[PDB]
């Protein structure tokens, strides 16, 4: 029944800053820590993410990890940085510098032991864990590097808990680190087989949505990470709150994974349009389904109609009829039958929660597992190869002891995921 | 999270003067150290005085005395101000060996003292010039020791690139060739700028036909602050110095990223003109703002890092990157994908009161490693060769114990370096 | 039913300064000596530590001993130095200088006769003594040297009373006296067989706790000795006050000593965390047990999970259910079964008092007897040997007549305790 | 709880002048003895005047007259001020024997009078110099008697260590060799400092290139006060003088702990710099603050005692110790575990008004017994040897009744002492 969340890397720490904000919004918990809500449900299932400390203080069940105090400090300095206890800030001193080898292989490795100890302390604080969630970037040093290391140890300690992670996937246009594909390649090599599932977030796609449908001209990462948190929070609240359908994360995982190795997801979100049009929108189930199916409302820079859909999850929040939902999902399946895989009859699955997100009447979360995902892997693998041949920045990595044959195997493994998507693309 | 600045030689110290002045401007630090308010660079006293963690070395009393008599004399700790009595005479043979080697132990012990004051030494950086006696001679001597004691700390060097047309030091080729030999092998990364190129920037973007070093170093200070003050301050993407090294150095040789900085605009030029992030970065890929006289279009890129100040939205940056990747003529080496480091600080760009540059709301610094650098070495190759073939001025080194073979060797090491650039240019 | 306490050495005198302060806090006794409390219990069992002198003055049943008036004076100068009667200040003139030989063997020996006379006067003042307690340092001249001498004579006079002592054990990093291990070695040689039990306090560990969990950056010895007094006072109050379980010191001693020679203890304490987290803490029995088991909350620089646990005492203060306590202790036994010794079924014993420490809702004292203790002895013995071979400062000791063969036997005896811990470590 | 200071010779007395001045500064004692407020050193009169329990001996009227005409002439009791008419002439033969032996009985009776004034004599300490006639000659004479009468009391000696380079006394080796012979065997512990080393401290840490003895003795006074005033004052760890002996003397030979003191900082050097306990103790293990010119890195440590003033938290001390034990290059002799005495007084460090040292909030004194001391003896060995081989100046001793065999013997005793250091150096 409970979940532990660990954030890492500057990305992960800033995403989590919005995530937790939202969760407390959902439950009426003040930036200082106490509960000042107003709904029974708000406290009722609070346990999944909060420990109530003496005084009616709620402690977010999460660990903030970094290798630079300053980022942690900036998190702590805002509202909701006060709700986190000092003991959840685990950090070192001297960066990682966006270096996998430092993060995973060497220096960051050193910190992980202290992180894990706190993890253990929290695992004991829970009655019964459902699972763990981690937030991070695929091409980052602590985000992926150190984060991955941690994951391999947590999974080891808890094989029976859900291990998932959401991660920022290097967008085709904006890479920061020259070896960002290298770090990503290494994380695939480690993560894929050490996780139950991973979500693919593309900032470029997010920037398109924010202007494309939301028509906004000023977003920052906090605004885009709001959208990210909308999908993350969407998933777990249902599990928390009363609904109609089947509201268990593990069951979601079961329904979305047809094969042990292909567990990559494309998140999307509805409704998600500018205020101008809000006066011209109608709120129906087909309306949400139109926004959910549309590739432009995906947060991943993929194109599901290019690939084939293996699995689709449609999560609904708010009062909807069962009939309408059933029929519209069927219609989707029918009309987009050319994209769905024939091996899975009725490949579109649903989940229904009766609690709407604060401020909306209804909402829906799109989760997909298509073959289209392989295109991201292909882009990375290719870029990787070029760098691999030149050893760009690999003296930094090999200087910290990372061996090229390990990287070679990592490359293969990327190619293996692509070939397996092809194996089920048919 | 701490670092040490090292200022060797006039060039190192006078640039440092601008640098520490700027850091004072960054936080409102009074000449006496009183700061009412960045402890990564500074060490705090019970009076609220902060000491810049830096070492000033000059083997001639005069420049340090200039510090000692200026306003910042109260800021600096007397032990930070180290001076000898005699000079290197433009000459590695004395700078690295005969003279500078005598005082270096003191210097190192002051460094070590500061290293002990550091709690989390991230690293350090050394300011000097490729042609001078202490500027390059002594400098490499220091690296020889620092790389032992601080082997795992950042070893970033900043040096003035010898102007191809004007140089006051006739044996500068010889000095620089010897430094190559000894710095390549010890340092992690060396950055450089060309005062001649800078003059062109001053006259074209600042509209100033009278630049002095005190102008020139303000501009350098801008660049340095972007990577020193603002990298310790808050941002979206807070990039560390070790991260810089980890994101800028691709090979174990050295590498030599060159600086480019845009905005460099006079107050009047700022009027009537609106810069965006993208527009500033467009300027960053123009030869016109290249801080070293070396043509960006000649070579191929290997590394590139863009660091942002003030009003920068990643959204815009992303779009800008897309266009520089695809619109420009920037050729790049195969080895590299375009993973350009983006540092994004919220910390606004700062301007020196009474300076030449306009107040800007956003700013971008660019570091880049291009294959055109081999041409810079080619320049040195022939200049060295000419002198060495005639053996002009050779007695000024030989008399201090230098070997002719050594000089040949150092040239050859440079030739090897050029060959490695050749190698990188070959795409693969 | 009553206890007499004797403090010795600069350490012991300063620890006692906090100890007695706390005891008077517990009972509402003013720094000047009179009772100004407000609870029936506060006076009810006051007899164990105080004599009520005419005028409703309470005299702490303790003797302050030193060989330098100035330390005694500084004690006397503060609050609660006025509550002690002048007759409880027994001191000489000229130090000891941290010299066992002076303390025990020669000069300090001279003072002991006057100390003992006062002891006798107090033993008569009591109705029925339960026992005696002494506070001192193991590596100190009067602390251990003179103190030990006194103990051997008190035990002789009262074989049937409890003889225990708490002592500062030389921390690995901060020794003051060059021959501090020598003094300690000699005290083992004398104390172990002349005491019923001794507690092992490490200042280094204490300094870690104060920053580690309490997050404090200014402690002094008075703050650390507060923690010491918390454990000391924890033990005796239960004996004094109404509870549920079995509240007798002798019974504690019986339950904690499986073998005549192995009576060394590792004190620990809960709850013991910074105020920040106090808003995020919950107060339950498992909460206290988590803090009690955790080695970092031990006041001894040992590691109980390295060794084996022979005996564990869990003392609780405040209202708790019996069930909960029983179950959590069982759980501890179960989950940490790999550290407990198989010869003792249900090796974790409890004691329960219903009176909480002033200001807290609940608290717990951890007392353990592990084999891990032997590691401290090993460190000392080794250091000793080196010094022994060189006779460092032994001219001071041999100059006062201490013979090297006595020291030789002392060394053996240290090694004997280690071998016996090995004999029951199995 | 009382003690006696003994000042023999100019060096002893002039140092004493600084010492008693400092004790007056410690409590606000007026020159006339009026104190408005440390009776371990002082004896009280019904007027509230306190008399420093000390004896001043000079065989030449002049220095005592200097006392008698200064401000502290009212402080000292006329009987404490003992003077002869003629000097020892740099010569043990007269100092210990011919001349000083005549007055010593008086001196002893004044000492005994004070011993009778003491109620709990803890002990005493003697201030002198290793080279002079009364400084070392008379001094050992005194020890010969004091060790009988006060056999169980502290016999701590403090002496100026003969500078290897400058000495005004040509027969100083001879004097010092004779003292070795007679002091080793009688005294409990002798401490010493090198005025040359001190000059280096004055010029490097105080930045003073003009030290006189009146400066030099202020610094000595600091060290002495740490162990004399502050050890009687309150602290956490109140350490006595007997405790000092019991914690510093490892063998029945002598031993000779050397002084080191950090902080020694000029006012300007104190600005902009924050010392911690740990930082001060770091300075204490630096050769640079070593008060004797003898290299700490050469020998091995046997004993070490650290005494703390003012704002010292044991917590920090513990951490500092951990690092000096493990971080440093301090080699130590097997015999010893690192039980370094930590004295921790709350009593703050004090500064002489008009002095050179900066007001500090905390301070650390270090005593140490290192094997490098044998080199100091080696210095004496050859200096003695040279003179003795030629028999230069020998008639100045022979004429007073000295024996040549005796001198050989004394050298041999020194050689034996060196051999024992050798022994200790051999680890075992
Ligand atoms: N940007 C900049 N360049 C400078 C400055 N001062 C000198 N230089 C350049 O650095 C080189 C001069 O080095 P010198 O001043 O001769 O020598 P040094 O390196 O200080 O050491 P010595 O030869 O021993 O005096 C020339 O190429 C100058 O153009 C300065 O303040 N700013
Ligand atoms: N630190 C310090 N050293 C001093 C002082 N006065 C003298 N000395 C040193 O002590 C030695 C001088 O001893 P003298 O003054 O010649 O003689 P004395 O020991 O007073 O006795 P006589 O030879 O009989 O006059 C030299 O090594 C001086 O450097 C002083 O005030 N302070
Ligand atoms: N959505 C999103 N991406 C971020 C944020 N911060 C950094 N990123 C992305 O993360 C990558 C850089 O890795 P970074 O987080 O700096 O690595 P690390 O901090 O060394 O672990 C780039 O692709 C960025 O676009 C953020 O707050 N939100
Ligand atoms: N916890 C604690 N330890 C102390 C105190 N005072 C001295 N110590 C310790 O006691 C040892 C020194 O012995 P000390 O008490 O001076 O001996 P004595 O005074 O000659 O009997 C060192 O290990 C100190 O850390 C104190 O007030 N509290
Ligand atoms: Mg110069
Ligand atoms: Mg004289």
């Amino acid at each position: 029944r409970e979940i532990v969340h660990i954030q890492a890397g500057q990305c992960g720490n800033q995403i989590g800053a919005k995530f937790w904000e939202v969760i407390s919004d959902e439950h009426g918990i003040d930036p200082t820590g106490s509960y000042h809500g107003d709904s029974d449900l708000q406290l009722e299932r609070i346990n999944v993410y909060y420990n109530e400390a003496a005084g009616n203080k709620y402690v977010p069940r999460a660990i903030l990890v970094d290798l630079e105090p300053g980022t942690m400090d900036s998190v702590r300095s805002g509202p909701f940085g006060q709700i986190f206890r000092p003991d959840n800030f685990v950090f070192g001193q001297s960066g990682a510098g966006n270096n996998w080898a430092k993060g995973h292989y060497t220096e960051g490795a050193e910190l992980v032991d202290s992180v894990l100890d706190v993890v253990r302390k929290e695992s004991e604080s829970c009655d019964c864990l459902q699972g763990f969630q981690l937030t991070h970037s695929l091409g980052g040093g602590t985000g992926s590097g150190m984060g991955t290391l941690l994951i391999s140890k947590i999974r080891e300690e808890y094989p029976d808990r859900i291990m998932n992670t959401f991660s920022v996937v290097p967008s085709p246009k904006v890479s920061d680190t020259v070896v960002e594909p290298y770090n990503a390649t290494l994380s695939v090599h480690q993560l894929v087989e050490n996780t139950d599932e991973t979500y693919c977030i593309d900032n470029e796609a997010l920037y398109d949505i924010c202007f494309r449908t939301l028509k906004l001209t000023t977003p920052t990462y906090g605004d885009l990470n709001h959208l990210v948190s909308a999908t993350m929070s969407g998933v777990t609240t249902c599990l928390r709150f009363p609904g109609q359908l089947n509201a268990d994360l593990r069951k979601l995982a079961v329904n979305m994974v047809p094969f042990p190795r292909l567990h990559f997801f494309m998140p999307g979100f509805a409704p998600l349009t500018s205020r101008g049009s809000q006066q011209y929108r109608a709120l129906t189930v087909p309306e949400l389904t139109q926004q959910m199916f549309d590739a432009k409302n995906m947060m991943a820079a993929c194109d599901p109609r290019h690939g084939r859909y293996l699995t689709v999850a449609a999560v609904f929040r708010g009062r909807m009829s069962m009939k309408e939902v059933d029929e519209q999902m069927l219609n989707v399946q029918n009309k987009n039958s050319s994209y769905f895989v024939e091996w899975i009859p009725n490949n579109v699955k649903t989940a229904v929660c009766d609690i709407p997100p604060r401020g909306l009447k209804m909402s829906a979360t799109f989760i997909g597992n298509s073959t289209a995902i392989q295109e991201l892997f292909k882009r990375i693998s290719e870029q990787f190869t070029a760098m691999f041949r030149r050893k760009a920045f690999l003296h930094w990595y090999t200087g910290e002891g990372m061996d090229e044959m390990e990287f070679t195997e990592a490359e293969s493994n990327m190619n293996d995921l692509v070939s397996e998507y092809q194996q089920y693309q048919d | 999270r701490e670092c040490i600045s090292i200022h060797v030689g006039q060039a190192g110290v006078q640039i440092g003067n601008a640098c520490w002045e700027l850091y004072c401007l960054e936080h409102g630090i009074q000449p006496d150290g009183q700061m009412p308010s960045f402890n990564t660079f500074f060490s705090e006293t019970g009076a609220g005085k902060h000491v810049p963690r830096a070492v000033f070395v000059d083997l001639e009393p005069t420049v340090i005395d200039e510090v000692r008599t200026g306003t910042y004399r109260q800021l600096f700790h007397p032990e930070q101000l180290i001076t000898g009595k005699e000079d290197a005479a433009n000459n590695y043979a004395r700078g690295h060996y005969t003279i500078g080697k005598e005082i270096i132990d003191l210097v190192l012990d002051r460094i070590r003292k500061l290293a002990d004051q550091c709690t989390g030494l991230q690293g350090f950086s050394v300011f000097h010039s490729f042609g001078g006696g202490t500027g390059s001679g002594f400098t490499s001597l220091l690296m020889e020791r620092l790389s032992v004691d601080y082997g795992k700390k950042s070893k970033l060097e900043f040096s003035i690139y010898p102007a191809p047309q004007v140089s006051t030091a006739v044996v500068e080729p010889y000095n620089s060739i010897l430094t190559t030999h000894t710095t390549l092998e010890h340092s992690d990364c060396a950055f450089m700028v060309d005062n001649e190129a800078i003059y062109d920037i001053c006259r074209r973007n600042l509209d100033i036909e009278r630049p002095t070093y005190t102008n020139l170093n303000r501009l350098i200070g801008q660049i340095v602050s972007s990577i020193t003050a603002s990298l310790r301050f808050d941002g979206a993407l807070n990039v560390d110095l070790t991260e810089f090294q980890t994101n800028l150095v691709p090979y174990p040789r050295g590498h030599f990223p060159l600086a480019t900085y845009a905005p460099v605009i006079s107050a009047e030029k700022a009027y009537h003109e609106q810069l965006s992030v993208a527009e500033i970065t467009n300027a960053c890929f123009e030869p016109a703002n290249q801080m070293v006289k070396c043509d960006p279009r000649h070579g191929k890129y290997m590394a590139c890092c863009l660091l942002y100040r003030g009003d920068v939205v990643p959204k815009d940056v992303n779009a800008a990157i897309a266009t520089i990747k695809t619109k420009r003529t920037i050729q790049f080496v195969d080895w590299c994908p375009t993973g350009f480091k983006v540092g994004i600080n919220y910390e606004p760009p700062t301007v020196v009161p009474g300076g030449d540059l306009a107040k800007v709301q956003r700013a971008v610094c660019m570091l880049s490693n291009t294959t055109a650098i081999a041409e810079a070495w080619a320049r040195l190759d022939h200049k060295f060769d000419l002198m060495y073939a005639k053996r002009a001025f050779v007695h000024w080194y030989v008399g201090e114990g230098m070997e002719e073979g050594e000089f040949s060797e150092a040239r050859e090491d440079m030739a090897a370096l050029e060959k490695d650039y050749e190698e990188v240019g070959v795409d693969s």
